[PDB]
C-alpha cells in the first residue's frame, strides 16, 4: 500500500550519484592489469623448480 | 586434562614391575603417548606408542625386556619391566603428543613417580650467574644438521621449575608455546640455535634443555642452570 | 494516488536511463583492440583428492595458500592439505543438506549453512584435540545460500528469503539487516578494503549494499535470468556476473553501466562459478557442460579448456597468492590445475 | 576360407567390446567390466588357437611343428573353452539372482564382487586344465595319434567331458526355468518389458544349448565305441565350436541401445 | 627424505579413510522418499501407525526395509532452487485431495511444472488419491455438479474393460475413473518411458500404508535391475 513511498524515496536517493568517463575506466583497468603482468604465475610460466605441486 | 601413576617402589634387582598410567580430560584415543630422569642427570627417552597400537619403538639401552601396552576404553597405558637392574633407579614420566600439519607434540607432562632399586648434541653452559632485569641468552649446539629438505628446522626448548614437571617453550625454533608470554624468543641457523629472554624477572628461574626430533631416539641436552 | 506515485517512478527512472548512457562515449572492445594477445595455455592435473562419498557442494581455499575445506552430501566436512593430499580434520554434521562453508581468515574457525536455516560455526584450535561446536546462529526464514566471515567476530549471511544479514558471533543476534530484492538471494561476495559488498539474486539484478550503514547505494540489470556466480575484480572497482543464459557479464562501479559481455553459440548451458586470476588478465568459469572454460578479460576469446571431470561442476577456486586452481565436482572428486 | 573369416570376425567382435567399455564412462558398471573379462578370454583364444588349426587342415592330419609341440596348443585350447563355458554359467546364475529379488541383490552388492567372480572362474579353468599336458609331455608318442593329438586316454576324456559341460549345463537349465516362472509369476508399461527379457533370455539360452551340445555328445559317442564317419564329425563340430565362440559377445552386447550407438559410431570413424 | 612427523600424519590419514568407508558403508541400507503436497491434503496423515523449521523428518521400518521421508514446510511457494538436491531419491511421493473441485486445476498445473522438470527425467513418481470419503460423499449428495468445471465429463466412454470394486454406486466409479484418467492422461503425454507413475486410491483411516510404498519401491529396483542388464 504504501511501500511506493519508501521505492521513491529510495530512488530519489540514488537518482543524485556522480559518474565517470567511460574512457578514463578502462584506461585505469587496462593500467592495472597491465602493472602486474610479471605477478601472475597462471598467465605466465614457471619452472618446476619454483613450482610447488 | 590430567595424569597419575601408579606403581614403584624398592625393588630387588632381577625381579619385575608394572606402572599404570592414567589419563583424565580429553580425547585419550586420539594421541600418541611417550621418559625418565636420573637423581642428578638429564633426561633420557626410554621408548614409544602410537595411536590405535600400530607402531612400537624402544631404545637400545631398554630394548627387549620392556613392553608397553594400552588400553582405550579404560583411557590408561601400562608398562610392564622385567630384568632390572642396579642403574635403573630413577623417576618416570608420562607424555602426550599429537602429529598433524601445524600441531604442537610434547604439550603436557605427568607428575612423575620415583623407582629405585646417533645425534649428539650437547650444552655448554652449566651455571651462568644473571642479575634480575636483564636479558640472557643460551647457546645449543649439534653435530648433523637439523634442517630438512622441506624448510623446517626440528628443535624443541623446555624449561623445569624446582620441584615441577617440565613444561614447552618453543617448538621447532621459531613458535612459541599456549600460556607462555612473548618475553621468550629463540633464533638460529643450520647447528646453531639460541634461547633468548628479555626483561628477565622472577619465577623464571630453573633448568633448560634442548631437544631434537629429526629421527629416533630422542637425545636431550645436558641442561643449564641458573643462579641469581 | 498510486498511479502518481508510479508515474513519478516512470520519469525517474528514464532520467536515470539517460544520465547513465550520457556518459558512453566509446566502448572497451574499441580501445584494447591494439594489444599482443596472451598466446595460448594449457594445464594438466597436478592432484587428485579423493575420500567423499557423495557430491561436493563448497570449498574454500585457506589464507595460508596450503589448506582448504570441503563439504559434502554424506554430512561430512573434511580438511584436506594440498602439498601431501592427506587430511587434518573430519568433522560430521547434525543435518545432511549442506549448501555452503566458509573458512575463516585467521585459521581457526570454519562456518557451515544449509536448508536448516542455522548457520552454525565450529572451532578448530583448542584443547583435547577434537572440534567442538561454538556457535549456532539463527534468525533466517529461508534456506542459508552463502555465507563469509568479516573478521573473527563477524559474519555476512545471504539467505533465501530476499535478504541478507549481518552477525555478531559473540552477542549471537542480528545487527544490521540489509532487504532492496524480490527474488531469492543467492550469490554474495566482499572486498579487499572490507567496507562494502555486493549481492546477486534470483529477479536477474546485483545490488552494491553498504556495510555500515546498511543502505543500497546502486543496482545494477543487464540479465535475463537468474544469476548463480558473482566475483569482484582485484582493483575494486568492477566485478563480474554469470547467469544461466551462458553468457558473462562484466560492470564498473564508477561508470555505473555494463562493460563487455562474453558469450558464444556452442554453450547453451549454465553457469555455476566464475573467478579472477591475480593480475585480472583471466577469468576462469564453470558449465553444465561437463568442463570449464577460460576467458580473457579484455578480449572475449576463449584461449583454453579444462575438461577431467565427467559431471558438473560445482565450486571453484583460486589461490591468493596465484599458484593453482581447485575444481569440485558431483562425482565425489576434486582436482587442483597448475 | 570360411574358417579364416571366421578367425578375423572373432577378433573383431572381441576389439569393439574392449573399445566400447573403455572408453564410454556410461558403461563402467562392474557388469560391463565382467563381460570385458569374458570378451578378453575369447579374444585370446581367438587370435591364438584357430591359426594353427587353419594350417593343419590345410596340410591335412601333418603336424609342421615338432612332434613334443602337441601338449601346449591342446591346454591352451581347452583351458580358453573351459574358461569361456564358467563365465556364462556365472552370468546365469548372477541373473537369476538380480531378477528374484531385486533389494537384497542391491544391499549386497559392493561393486566388487566382479574380481573375485574372475578370480574363481579361472582358478575354476585352470584347476580342470591342469591335468593333461603334464602326463602327455612324459609320453608323447602314446597320446600322438597319427599328427591328430587325439587324447589316446579314453578314462581322462570321460571324466573331463562329464564334470566340465554336464554339470554346468544342468545348473543352467533349472536357473533358466527358475527365471521364466519368476518373471511370468510376476506379470500374471513393465508388462512389455517383462515380455523382452523373457524372450532375450530364451533366445540367449537355446542358442547356448543348440551351440555347444553336438561335441561334447560326440566326444562320448566315440569313445564309448563307421567310426570313421565320426572321426570326420569331430573335424566339424570342434569348428562349430568355435563358431559359437565368436558368436557370443555379440549377442549379449547388441541389444542395449547405447551400445549399437557407440558401435555405429566406430563403425563409421 | 621423510621425517617422523610426515609419517604419523599418514598415519592419522588413513585411519581417518578407514572411519570414513565404514560410516559410508553403513549409512547405503536405508531407502529415501520425498513427500510433497500442495495443501488441504493430509500429507502428515499418510503413514500414522509407524513414526528444525525447514526439513521435518519421518522414519518408518517395514520387514527390516527402512525408509526415510523427508517433508519440507519452511520454504516458499516457489520450489525451482532446493529441488536440485534431490535427484538421487528412490521415489517422489505425491498426495492431493479430489473432494474439493475448485483447486483440481492447481494441481494439474502442479503436477505437469513436476513431471516435465529438468533434474527429475530418471525419478519416478507414487500417487496418492485422498479423501475419496468425502467425494463419495459428495457425489451422492447431487448438489455440485462436473459438467459446469469438466465439459468432457458429459460425455464419458464406460469402463467396461476395467473392473470395478465389487458392490459401488456406478456413478462414484465413473468420476472417480475419469479423475484418475485425467492425471494419467499428463502422465503419458511424454510418452518418453524413462520413469513411469502408479497410481492409487486412499480413504481417510486406512492402516495399511507402507505395503503399497514397499511393493512399488521393490518394482521401481526391479526395473533398473533389468534395464542395466541389457534385456531390456
Ligand atoms: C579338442 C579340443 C577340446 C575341447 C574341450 C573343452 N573342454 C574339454 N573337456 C574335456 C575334453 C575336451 C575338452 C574343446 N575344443 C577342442
Amino acid at each position: 500500500i504504501a511501500q511506493a513511498r519508501k521505492l521513491v524515496e529510495q530512488l530519489k536517493m540514488e537518482a543524485n550519484i556522480d559518474r565517470i568517463k567511460v574512457s578514463k575506466a578502462a584506461a585505469d583497468l587496462m593500467a592495472y592489469c597491465e602493472a602486474h603482468a610479471k605477478e601472475d604465475p597462471l598467465l605466465t610460466p614457471v619452472p618446476a623448480s619454483e613450482n610447488p605441486f | 586434562v590430567q595424569l597419575v601413576e601408579s606403581g614403584g617402589g624398592l625393588v630387588q634387582p632381577g625381579g619385575s614391575r608394572k606402572l599404570s598410567c592414567s589419563a583424565s580430560g580429553f580425547a585419550f584415543s586420539s594421541f600418541g603417548m611417550h621418559v625418565r630422569q636420573a637423581p642428578e642427570k638429564g633426561l633420557e627417552w626410554v621408548a614409544y606408542i602410537s595411536s590405535g597400537s600400530g607402531t612400537i619403538y624402544y631404545a637400545d639401552t631398554v630394548k627387549g625386556r620392556f613392553t608397553i601396552s594400552r588400553d582405550d576404553p579404560k583411557n590408561t597405558l601400562f608398562l610392564q619391566m622385567t630384568s632390572l637392574r642396579s642403574e635403573d633407579t630413577a623417576m618416570y614420566y608420562c607424555v602426550r603428543s599429537i602429529y598433524y600439519y601445524g600441531s604442537s607434540p610434547f604439550d603436557f607432562w605427568g607428575q612423575g613417580t620415583t623407582l629405585t632399586v646417533d645425534i649428539v648434541m650437547t650444552q655448554a653452559t652449566s651455571s651462568v650467574p644473571v642479575t634480575p632485569g636483564e636479558s640472557v641468552s643460551i647457546s645449543c649446539r649439534s653435530s648433523k644438521s637439523l634442517l630438512h629438505s622441506n624448510g623446517n628446522t626440528y628443535l624443541y626448548w623446555f624449561l623445569q621449575r624446582p620441584g615441577q614437571s617440565p613444561q614447552l617453550l618453543i617448538y621447532r625454533m621459531s613458535n612459541l608455546a599456549s600460556g607462555v608470554p612473548d618475553r621468550f624468543s629463540g633464533s638460529g641457523s643450520g647447528t646453531a640455535f639460541t634461547l633468548t629472554i628479555s626483561r628477565l624477572e622472577a619465577e623464571d628461574v630453573g633448568v633448560y634443555y634442548c631437544m631434537q626430533h629429526l629421527e629416533y631416539p630422542l637425545t636431550f641436552g645436558a641442561g643449564t642452570k641458573l643462579e641469581l | 494516488e498510486l498511479d502518481q506515485l508510479r508515474q513519478e517512478a516512470e520519469q525517474l527512472k528514464n532520467q536515470i536511463r539517460d544520465a547513465r548512457k550520457a556518459c558512453a562515449d566509446a566502448t572497451l572492445s574499441q580501445i584494447t583492440n591494439n594489444i599482443d594477445p596472451v598466446g595460448r595455455i594449457q594445464m594438466r592435473t597436478r592432484r587428485t583428492l579423493r575420500g567423499h562419498l557423495a557430491k561436493i557442494y563448497a570449498m574454500h581455499w585457506g589464507t595460508d595458500s596450503r589448506l582448504l575445506v570441503s563439504a559434502s552430501q554424506d554430512g561430512k566436512l573434511i580438511i584436506w592439505d594440498s602439498y601431501t593430499t592427506n587430511k587434518v580434520h573430519a568433522i560430521p554434521l547434525r543435518s545432511s543438506w549442506v549448501m555452503t562453508c566458509a573458512y575463516a581468515p585467521s585459521g581457526n574457525y570454519v562456518a557451515c549453512g544449509g536448508l536448516d536455516n542455522i548457520c552454525s560455526i565450529y572451532n578448530l584450535k583448542t584443547r583435547e584435540g577434537n572440534v567442538r561446536v561454538s556457535r549456532e546462529l539463527a534468525g533466517h526464514t529461508g534456506y542459508l545460500s552463502c555465507c563469509r566471515f568479516l573478521d573473527d567476530n563477524q559474519i555476512v549471511t545471504s539467505s533465501g528469503d530476499t535478504t541478507c544479514a549481518l552477525w555478531d558471533i559473540e552477542t549471537g543476534q542480528q545487527t544490521t539487516t540489509f532487504t532492496g530484492h524480490t527474488g531469492d538471494v543467492m550469490s554474495l561476495s566482499l572486498a579487499p578494503d572490507t567496507r562494502l559488498f555486493v549481492s546477486g539474486a534470483c529477479d536477474a539484478s546485483a545490488k552494491l549494499w553498504d556495510v555500515r550503514e546498511g543502505m543500497c547505494r546502486q543496482t545494477f540489470t543487464g540479465h535475463e535470468s537468474d544469476i548463480n556466480a558473482i566475483c569482484f575484480f582485484p582493483n575494486g572497482n568492477a566485478f563480474a556476473t554469470g547467469s544461466d543464459d551462458a553468457t558473462c557479464r562484466l560492470f564498473d562501479l564508477r561508470a555505473d553501466q555494463e562493460l563487455m559481455t562474453y558469450s558464444h553459440d556452442n554453450i547453451i548451458c549454465g553457469i555455476t562459478s566464475v573467478s579472477f586470476s591475480k593480475s585480472g588478465r583471466l577469468l576462469l568459469a564453470g558449465y553444465d557442460d561437463f568442463n570449464c572454460n577460460v576467458w580473457d578479460a579484455l578480449k572475449a576469446d576463449r584461449a583454453g579448456v579444462l575438461a577431467g571431470h565427467d559431471n558438473r561442476v560445482s565450486c571453484l577456486g583460486v589461490t591468493d597468492d596465484g599458484m593453482a586452481v581447485a575444481t569440485g565436482s558431483w562425482d565425489s572428486f576434486l582436482k587442483i590445475w597448475n | 576360407l570360411l574358417t579364416a573369416v571366421v578367425i578375423i570376425l572373432t577378433i573383431a567382435g572381441n576389439i569393439l567390446v574392449i573399445m566400447a567399455v573403455s572408453l564410454e564412462k556410461k558403461l563402467q558398471n562392474a557388469t560391463n567390466y565382467f563381460l570385458m573379462s569374458l570378451a578378453i578370454a575369447d579374444m585370446l583364444l581367438g587370435f591364438l588357437v584357430m591359426p594353427v588349426s587353419m594350417l593343419t587342415i590345410l596340410y591335412g592330419y601333418r603336424w609342421p611343428l615338432p612332434s613334443k609341440l602337441c601338449a601346449v596348443w591342446i591346454y591352451l585350447d581347452v583351458l580358453f573353452s573351459t574358461a569361456s563355458i564358467m563365465h556364462l554359467c556365472a552370468i546365469s546364475l548372477d541373473r537369476y539372482v538380480a531378477i528374484q529379488n531385486p533389494i537384497h541383490h542391491s544391499r549386497f552388492n559392493s561393486r566388487t564382487k566382479a574380481f573375485l567372480k574372475i578370480i574363481a572362474v579361472w582358478t575354476i579353468s585352470v584347476g580342470i586344465s591342469m591335468p593333461i599336458p603334464v602326463f602327455g609331455l612324459q609320453d608323447d608318442s602314446k597320446v600322438f595319434k597319427e599328427g591328430s593329438c587325439l587324447l589316446a586316454d579314453d578314462n581322462f576324456v570321460l571324466i573331463g567331458s562329464f564334470v566340465s559341460f554336464f554339470i554346468p549345463l544342468t545348473i543352467m537349465v533349472i536357473t533358466y526355468f527358475l527365471t521364466i516362472k519368476s518373471l511370468q509369476k510376476e506379470a500374471t508399461q513393465s508388462i512389455s518389458n517383462e515380455q523382452k527379457a523373457c524372450k532375450v533370455l530364451g533366445i540367449v539360452f537355446f542358442l547356448f544349448v543348440v551351440m555347444w551340445c553336438p561335441f561334447f555328445i560326440t566326444n562320448i559317442m566315440a569313445v564309448i565305441c563307421n567310426e570313421d564317419v565320426i572321426g570326420a564329425l569331430l573335424n566339424v563340430f570342434v569348428w562349430i565350436g568355435y563358431l559359437s565362440s565368436a558368436v557370443n559377445p555379440l549377442v549379449y552386447t547388441l541389444f542395449n541401445k547405447t551400445y549399437r550407438s557407440a558401435f555405429s559410431r566406430y563403425i563409421q570413424c | 627424505t621423510v621425517s617422523a612427523e610426515d609419517k604419523a600424519a599418514a598415519e592419522r590419514s588413513k585411519m581417518i579413510d578407514k572411519n570414513l568407508r565404514e560410516d559410508g558403508e553403513k549409512a547405503r541400507r536405508t531407502l529415501r522418499l520425498l513427500l510433497l503436497g500442495a495443501d488441504n491434503s493430509g500429507k502428515s496423515t499418510i503413514v500414522k501407525q509407524m513414526r528444525t523449521s525447514g526439513i521435518f523428518e519421518t522414519k518408518f521400518q517395514v520387514d527390516k526395509v527402512n525408509f526415510h521421508m523427508f517433508d519440507v514446510g519452511g520454504q516458499r511457494d516457489e520450489r525451482r532452487k532446493w529441488i536440485q538436491c534431490f535427484n538421487d531419491v528412490t521415489a517422489i511421493i505425491f498426495v492431493v485431495d479430489s473432494s474439493d473441485y475448485n483447486r483440481l486445476q492447481e494441481a494439474l498445473n502442479d503436477f505437469k511444472s513436476i513431471w516435465n522438470n529438468r533434474w527429475l527425467r530418471t525419478i519416478s513418481v507414487i500417487l496418492f488419491l485422498n479423501k475419496q470419503d468425502l467425494l463419495a460423499e459428495k457425489v451422492l449428495a447431487g448438489k455440485s455438479k462436473i459438467e459446469d468445471y469438466f465439459p468432457e465429463f458429459a460425455r464419458y466412454t464406460t469402463p467396461e474393460d476395467a473392473t470395478p470394486e465389487p458392490g459401488e454406486d456406478p456413478r462414484v466409479t465413473r468420476a472417480k475413473y475419469f479423475i484418475r484418467k485425467e492425471f494419467v492422461d499428463i502422465s503419458t503425454a511424454s510418452g518418453d518411458g524413462r520413469h513411469i507413475c502408479y497410481p492409487h486410491f486412499t480413504c481417510a483411516v486406512d492402516t495399511e500404508n507402507a505395503r503399497r510404498i514397499f511393493n512399488d519401491c521393490k518394482d521401481i529396483i526391479l526395473q533398473m535391475n533389468l534395464r542395466e542388464y541389457n534385456l531390456v
